[PDB]
């Protein structure tokens, strides 16, 4: 798929992901949710080759849910991100690699800190205050470099995110049909229904 | 299939002083892993107190120099023995290079001399004619080895004044000809060590108001 | 653009105190086939220049004709054609170098590597190389093809730099050239035993030696070599 | 490469040049291309040196093991082992082998095994890049039941011409004589064979 | 790279240059190309440097275990046979071109080995980019019944030809002499004809020249008591 | 496309008098795009330091692998691994992937705890060791680093002098490479103290 | 490279970086990517350096000849069209040249984008080069027609800085130009290294970067 | 460029053309007018390869304007369309063809009839009640086949055109930044400033 | 194709096979490859039949025009015209021609012109795909100043072997004798030459 954005503010992580799905020359869907809840306080968005994205995300989701049940304990966002990276690094040297890029937004309940991890299909992991995949960063990182502070509120984070989407909608040739925005904080994961 | 291009190695270096300029180059000529000559001059006195070197594919380099020398000759004929200024020579060379935009002279060209105010001048070119005046430039095989050293030792880049801790830069004091020649010899000695196409000999042409002077220094022959 | 068909291999040369020496074998190869065994690849121009050519033989024969025509043309309306206004090695070389670079610039090269050896009017030694790309260089020793890889190392042990030239006699230089030709016969699969050698001296003039053979060859040690590792018989 | 094997009255003689090339460079000018797989069964190798050495080593191993169990193998049996290797691995091999041996029962025999892995029993065989130039000469000058001295002269003259025209061939001429008397190695230097 | 092997009266000598390159750049100016398979069996390699090391250490390891198993000193033909069968199996993908030389109870031996698995025998050999320059010297000066001193001279002269005339070769000359009935003598930097001349200037900087943002002590010690 | 130049980065190591230094830039990119300015390329296993350049996924993967192997070494041997030994371990580990290699340019640096001898080493992606006395370079500006190190370096430098030399070699090489920079770190290593300094450099 | 240019109340701002590349190697730290065609005409450069210099200096020859023949300065519209016609002759021959022709004429301030395909576009704002996307981000969110000369110069300066930071093939320094009805005005060379730290502190931006 | 539509109603021809212009991954302009007036009652819209489109259109414009001045007479839409076709048919066998597709909307003052001609870069001419180029027809022709009548008013033609653009905006992956609509009738050519 | 030209005491003889192939199909089994460009200057053609026919026709035209102006041309002159065509159009030609002629002054002469357009004057020459197989035979059996009958036997035996090994060669053996006496055509059928 096309565009996935992420931003870590004071007390939460916000993920924005496009709604479009295209086969051939036709947009089949304009309300697609490119994300899976890995655990109550960990959300993963994804983008890449058709089919591989969902299969990979659901496979990761199943593994983390299995861990949660086995230990009766939620893995830290850092631990989940490392698990995901290893699976992608394992995948890149396989017969047919999974062509999937992900952002992992999580709230660490132990440290009381939001955390955003960017991982590409090669298994390249980086912790960031804000991140993107593909061409999304080319348009948005200049705005984020300018406006971002680490003490921003969730509301200020959403306003800066709106500015990023507006810039994408102006300068990108592709119509990605808006974004679904989700917030990850101490209370869990919720969707912003009006954006 | 016939490949009209080749690589004869070598490296060249131009530095502009306050009232002088130097153009240096090694004297080694090569193809692949063989040595053709240990002494094959690469930097030439083209007349009118201008020195030039076209480094890369020697056949194209010799042709370009030969053409520019000819351009200087005809400039005297056509304009009453007027002296060709370094800026006018540079612009002339741009047009010689761009004449072959679709079958390029495969060379990195550098000229050196004095400007019309008597100050040291170095001009640098790309294979298709883009040029600009510069203070310091290394061209050829070991250009990427030498240029950073010159940024550091000629333009005092990343160098600050002790005690201030990065608040105050090192002031840009000019360099003497004796100090420049040291940087040139050290640049080529270092390049000879780490680059296989560089060595054998070093020929330096120094340009002042008094004329063009030569200096030769041996290099490692391995 | 073409490909070379019938080819001549290495041409080797060196400077000595009073002149230059140049040598080349008499073979015309047709790929791996040693087709023609009486091919002269050293071509004298006057009594002061010898042009040695390797590469395509059909292009060599073409160049041979250009030089023959150059001599004819220089004599036209020239009372000093056999004296002050005779052809010099430097004139002959620059002409060829001009032709070679023009032909490569039209993407229709003369598939050759040429060494022009001679002695100038002032007694100075001339030795310069030019090839199908129009690339030119000069050195106390010069060699084409395989000679560049095997002969130059041997000839550079005699004349390693410019200052060794006056110390080198014609007997020493000829001996070094002849040894180099033997080494090439041992190790170059497109070489022949038969070769030609030319000496251009500022005093004794042009000496052109034909039908020379590689001699004093070492083969006896082959009898002892058996198998490729473990075989004893 | 120029290799040949010739049967005669008293047995068989293998002959070969000694040149190994890497393009136009002569990597070895004194190569021994006459290789022993058994006391009186030898082979001449052509093609990839790696492949032909690997094969002849495996064949030597098989015939050593054969001998331990069943006694002295025939020349036909040796050729069959070569064939089985050259045929079953034809996609990954470039080997042209001539097999030659002496029995007291069958006397001198020659088998040739070209690229595909086919086998051909012959009175004499030639192979290698230089063989092309002597097909006419060898066909005109070969006779059955020649003497040892006649056969040596035949091989010497033949390989002399192959060396003369083929750039990939040259050096010394090596020969191996296989008779009831034993195994005789011969060598002939350029100054001898060039003037023929 | 330039490597040579030369046989003499009572043994064999090998030699090599000391330049290693990555393209036209010199990575190491004093590389050691003379490797040990066993105490009296030394090899020298051209081509892919990692392959020449790996294959040398592997066969050397197996040779040592073989020597222990058989209670005998290792033979050069064993190293040769093990190498070529290993290289042949990988069909030239292991870019190891070696000159192998040594002494054993059978006598003195000198072999060359190519990446595809072919081997050669000789009294004098050369390998690498400088092989032609070295072989020209060997073909000019080699003779039968050489002495130890003549062979070392011939070997190092052959390496020098490569050093001066081949751009892939340079710096110093390493030698190893393997004589029968003696310990092998490894002569590291037997010749040193390419010492860098003194620089015209010292580039030692004033302390404080480089701008710094943060300093911190790095804890390399383990977790402490109390 | 070229895995060794997608992410960018450089590492350099130098020997001094009873000391070693190792330094790296902090950039991680996707070709032209700069992604992170905090991607440190130097790791340590006890008192042995390892810098890795090349493909970032393999850099991360190898660090985790050598952490794994050195932790087991220490449990079994009951001592920390030494630089000479670790160098062989790196070489072994890389060559076991001869026909499916990690696209990396590792650099080892450290002081032998017993002999006190400074040690550095470099490798190619396939395990060939370069045990140099003076300096080792790796990365997308390796050519630039060779030129700087060869001209600026002199033997037997003191820790505080060696710092200036290695910092200037790195900084000026990085400023002539598009794919290197965005910050830098230098480790100064002595037998029983290690200092880490973040350099101030241009952020373009 | 990164270049930009935009029209506003008090004329047109033009800002460019100064880097040049040959693969990953930074071949030049300080290249002039603006050509002073005449006192009221500027030209930005992006793409093949040789093509940019040759053709824009050939444009200046042709624009000068226009003045001599007509006794009047050429318009920005006509100048941009001459250049686009040059590009159309070498159509498909492999030229690489992206340029903005900035100036002031009788219609007021003028800005045209021209590329190697012969494309010619009129507009209030343009940005070319490998880092144009980063520059557009800052421009689009901060641009107004009612900008003061001081604020407009800063915007173009800050927009190049954004690109220089993120784009690996953009940086070195910033060259600023302001075009008025009395002609263009050069507003200096600004090193990005020094400018970055200055902007970081004063503006509070680039919080993620440590300094 | 991307999308150009055309519809011939009772007493006029309506041409709709996208506003987007893209180089690389950036939309350089969102107000581009992909059309040229050939004569007072003849309008030509165009789409194809970068640069070629405008050069071709302006070249045609110059030729028709030259004809108008020479004869003091406006050529019929049919005559203009035939001239344009011949130029494209001439172009396709040239060393470097002009990669341009056009719609020619004109009002014939002699016959008092609107006329719409569709011509592709090969020189393939067809007179149609409604037309498009590239992928535009794949989305819009089903709507036009359904709703189109020949006795439609200009206002009904615009409403049907709005429906076509809405369908394109829904199902096309590319963002073409809306359309500029122009009407060609007996009184000449005018632009609909609000669409 | 198998072609050759041989000088001898009284003049020169050209010889050739008669097979023309299109792949493995024999398009013509009675081809005449011995072509006349002047009364006593003939050529043997090898390579592209279209190219060699076009060339020999142009050469015949040039020599007819030469003769009208300057008298009887030399064999060297004829070879020069062939060369000039083969050399200047080497990129678009695939022609291997042997030129042979008789003068009263120069007697029998043979020139060969291979692919590149080089010229080589020789006592005898061989060319064509079948020549490879008789390099050794011809080198061993050729002598200078042979008789007519000796030279005919030499060519017959040589081409017999070339035909025997080369599939692209075969049919009848055609020969043309060039002497002061005139021009004699000869032909030798399979039943004659196969049993040699
Ligand atoms: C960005 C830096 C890179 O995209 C920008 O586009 C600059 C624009 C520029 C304009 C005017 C003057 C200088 C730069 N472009 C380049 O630097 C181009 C990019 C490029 C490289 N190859 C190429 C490009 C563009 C299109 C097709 C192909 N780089 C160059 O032109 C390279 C070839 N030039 C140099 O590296 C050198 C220059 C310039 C120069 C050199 C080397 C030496 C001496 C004087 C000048
Ligand atoms: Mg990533
Ligand atoms: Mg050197
Ligand atoms: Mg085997
Ligand atoms: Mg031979
Ligand atoms: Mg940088
Ligand atoms: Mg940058």
């Amino acid at each position: 798929m096309d565009i996935i954005l992420g931003i870590r503010v004071q007390d939460s992580v916000i993920l924005a992901s496009s709604k479009a799905v295209t086969r051939g020359i036709s947009v089949l869907k304009d309300s697609d949710d490119k994300t899976r809840q890995l655990s109550p306080h960990t959300l993963m968005s994804f983008a890449g080759e058709a089919g591989d994205t969902v299969q990979f995300a659901e496979y990761i989701q199943a593994n983390i849910q299995l861990y949660s049940i086995r230990e009766d304990y939620e893995l830290s966002p850092q631990a989940v991100s490392s698990f995901v990276r290893q699976e992608l690094a394992k995948s890149i040297r396989s017969r047919r690699p999974y062509q999937v890029n992900v952002l992992i937004g999580g709230y660490d309940k132990k440290k009381n800190k939001p955390e955003l991890y960017q991982i590409d299909y090669l298994g390249t992991k980086v912790e960031l205050p804000y991140g993107a995949h593909g061409y999304s960063g080319f348009y948005t990182f200049s705005l984020l470099d300018h406006h971002y502070r680490p003490d921003m509120t969730t509301e200020e984070g959403l306003d800066l995110l709106k500015l990023c989407v507006q810039e994408l909608e102006k300068r990108m040739p592709m119509d990605f049909k808006g974004v679904i925005v989700k917030i990850v904080d101490k209370d869990g994961i919720r969707q912003v229904d009006d954006f | 299939q016939f490949n009209p291009y080749g690589d004869n190695g070598g490296t060249i270096l131009g530095i502009a002083g306050e009232d002088f300029a130097v153009l240096a180059g090694d004297t080694r000529n090569i193809t692949d892993y063989s040595i053709n000559s240990r002494y094959e001059p690469k930097v030439f006195d083209c007349g009118d107190n201008i020195v030039m070197s076209a480094n890369g594919f020697a056949a194209d380099g010799d042709a370009l120099v030969k053409r520019f020398k000819n351009s200087v000759k005809w400039y005297h004929f056509d304009h009453n023995d007027k002296k060709l200024s370094i800026n006018s020579a540079a612009r002339n060379i741009q047009h010689l290079l761009y004449s072959r935009r679709f079958f390029p002279y495969y060379v990195y060209n550098i000229i050196a001399g004095l400007d019309e105010d008597g100050k040291g001048a170095v001009y640098s070119f790309d294979p298709v004619g883009s040029y600009q005046r510069e203070q310091c430039r290394a061209g050829g095989a070991a250009a990427s080895l030498i240029m950073p050293f010159l940024d550091n030792q000629v333009n005092f880049k990343n160098q600050y004044e002790p005690g201030t801790n990065g608040k105050v830069k090192k002031p840009l004091k000019y360099l003497s000809v004796e100090e420049v020649i040291k940087l040139v010899r050290d640049s080529f000695t270092s390049a000879t060590e780490r680059h296989i196409q560089v060595g054998d000999g070093l020929e330096i042409l120094i340009v002042t108001k008094d004329g063009v002077r030569k200096e030769f220094y041996e290099l490692k022959r391995d | 653009t073409q490909q070379p068909i019938v080819t001549g291999t290495s041409v080797i040369s060196m400077k000595y105190d009073n002149g230059v020496i140049i040598a080349a074998d008499n073979l015309g190869s047709y790929g791996s086939l040693l087709r023609f065994n009486g091919v002269e690849r050293l071509i004298p121009v006057g009594d002061n220049t010898v042009v040695g050519i390797s590469g395509d033989i059909s292009d060599m024969q073409h160049i041979e004709r250009l030089l023959k025509d150059l001599v004819t043309e220089n004599a036209y309306d020239n009372p000093l054609a056999d004296a002050e206004e005779a052809l010099e090695p430097s004139y002959i070389f620059e002409y060829l170098a001009t032709v070679m670079y023009q032909r490569r610039s039209k993407m229709n090269p003369l598939w050759n590597a040429i060494i022009v050896a001679g002695v100038q009017s002032n007694g100075d030694q001339f030795l310069r190389y030019v090839n199908l790309l129009g690339v030119t260089y000069s050195s106390p020793t010069l060699a084409t093809g395989f000679g560049a890889h095997m002969a130059n190392p041997l000839l550079r042990k005699v004349v390693d730099r410019e200052s060794d030239i006056p110390k080198t006699t014609v007997q020493v230089a000829e001996e070094a050239i002849v040894n180099a030709m033997r080494v090439l016969y041992y190790r170059d699969a497109r070489s022949s035993r038969n070769f030609s050698l030319a000496i251009i001296d500022k005093n004794t003039g042009l000496t052109f030696k034909k039908n020379l053979q590689v001699e004093n060859m070492k083969w006896d040690f082959a009898k002892d070599i058996k198998g490729y590792g473990t075989q004893k018989i | 490469t120029s290799i040949m094997a010739v049967t005669f009255k008293d047995g068989v003689i293998l002959g070969a040049d000694s040149r190994t090339t890497t393009g136009a460079y002569i990597a070895n000018r004194v190569t021994d291309k006459l290789t022993r797989v058994h006391d009186k069964i030898w082979c001449c190798r052509s093609g990839s040196a790696a492949d032909t050495q690997a094969i002849a080593d495996i064949v030597q191993y098989h015939l050593e093991l054969y001998t331990s169990q069943y006694g002295t193998p025939s020349t036909e049996t040796a050729a069959s082992v070569f064939k089985e290797l050259c045929y079953e691995n034809k996609d990954n091999l470039t080997a042209g082998i001539i097999v030659a041996g002496y029995d007291d029962k069958n006397k001198g025999e020659v088998y040739t095994i070209p690229l595909g892995g086919s086998v051909h029993k012959l009175p004499y065989a030639i192979a290698g890049s230089g063989s092309t130039f002597i097909y006419g000469y060898c066909d005109k000058n070969f006779r059955e039941n020649m003497s040892k001295e006649e056969t040596v002269d035949f091989i010497k003259h033949s390989l002399s011409q192959a060396i003369k025209w083929d750039g990939s061939s040259g050096g010394v001429i090596r020969m191996v004589v296989l008779t009831a008397a034993g195994v005789e190695r011969l060598i002939f230097y350029p100054d001898e064979y060039e003037q023929l | 790279t330039t490597i040579v092997g030369v046989k003499f009266n009572n043994g064999v000598v090998i030699a090599a240059d000391t330049r290693s390159t990555q393209g036209p750049i010199v990575a190491d100016k004093n590389c050691a190309k003379l490797h040990r398979i066993s105490p009296k069996i030394w090899c020298a390699g051209a081509g892919t440097a990692a392959d020449t090391e790996a294959v040398t250490q592997l066969i050397g390891s197996n040779i040592e275990l073989h020597s222990l198993y058989t209670s005998r000193e290792p033979r050069v033909v064993s190293a040769l046979q093990m190498l070529k069968q290993h290289l042949f199996k990988y069909q030239g993908h292991i870019g190891a071109y070696l000159i192998v030389a040594g002494v054993d109870p059978t006598g003195s031996h000198l072999f060359s080995i190519h990446a595809h698995g072919s081997t050669d025998v000789g009294y004098y050999l050369s390998l690498g980019s400088g092989s032609l320059a070295a072989m020209a010297v060997l073909e000019s000066h080699w003779k039968q019944d050489l002495t130890k001193e003549e062979a070392i001279k011939l070997a190092s002269d052959a390496i020098q030809a490569g050093i001066w005339n081949d751009l892939g070769s340079g710096s110093n000359v390493d030698v190893c002499v393997m004589e029968i009935g003696k310990d092998a003598e490894y002569l590291r930097n037997y010749l040193t004809p390419n010492v860098r001349e003194e620089k015209q200037k010292s580039y030692k900087f004033p302390r404080g020249t480089t701008a710094v943002l943060k300093e911190s002590i790095v804890n390399i010690c383990d977790i402490q008591e109390e | 496309s070229d895995p060794s130049s997608i992410n960018g980065g450089i590492v350099v190591a130098m020997t001094g008098k009873d000391c070693v230094a190792i330094a790296c830039d902090l950039r991680l990119g996707s070709q032209s795009l700069g992604v992170s300015n905090k991607f440190e390329k130097i790791f340590h296993y006890g008192h042995v330091f390892l810098g890795i350049t090349g493909l970032a996924t393999d850099v991360t993967t190898l660090n985790e692998m050598f952490r794994y192997k050195t932790n087991l070494y220490k449990l079994k041997e009951e001592r920390a691994i030494e630089p000479e030994t670790f160098t062989q371990l790196v070489s072994s580990s890389l060559y076991e992937r001869r026909f499916g290699p990690y696209f990396v340019g590792p650099v080892v640096a450290g002081i032998n705890s017993k002999s006190g001898k400074p040690f550095i080493a470099g490798f190619d992606l396939i395990g060939c060791i370069d045990e140099a006395k003076d300096f080792i370079v790796s990365g997308t500006a390796s050519d630039q680093l060779f030129g700087m190190c060869e001209s600026l370096y002199e033997p037997n430098l003191e820790p505080e002098d060696l710092f200036e030399t290695i910092s200037q070699a790195l900084l000026n090489a990085a400023d002539r490479d598009a794919l290197s920079g965005w910050g830098a770190v230098v480790y100064i290593i002595k037998k029983d103290e290690v200092v880490k300094r973040y350099l101030k450099m241009r952020q373009d | 490279t990164t270049t930009l240019a935009f029209k506003f109340q008090h004329g047109v701002i033009a800002a460019v970086d100064s880097r040049a590349s040959a693969g990953s190697y930074i071949s030049a730290l300080r290249m002039n990517k603006v050509i002073e065609i005449n006192p009221y005409l500027l030209g930005t450069m992006s793409g093949c350096a040789a093509d940019c210099q040759y053709w824009e200096r050939l444009l200046a020859k042709e624009c000068r000849l226009y003045y001599l023949r007509n006794g009047e300065r050429i318009s920005v519209s006509a100048a941009s069209k001459l250049l686009s016609n040059m590009m159309c002759q070498y159509r498909g021959m492999g030229l690489s040249m992206g340029s903005m022709i900035c100036g002031w004429d009788k219609k007021g301030p003028g800005l045209y984008y021209v590329d190697e395909h012969g494309t010619r576009l009129s507009g209030n704002m343009f940005s070319t080069g490998s880092g144009n996307t980063y520059a557009y981000g800052v421009l689009d969110s901060n641009y107004k027609w009612d900008l003061s000369v001081e604020d407009a110069l800063y915007l173009g300066k800050r927009s190049i800085l954004a690109a220089a930071h993120r784009d690996a093939y953009s940086g070195g320094s910033v060259n600023l130009y302001h075009v008025t009805e009395d002609g263009w005005i050069y507003h200096g060379n600004h090193d990005v290294g020094e400018l970055f730290w200055k902007v970081k502190e004063e503006e509070g931006s680039f919080n993620n970067v440590i300094g």
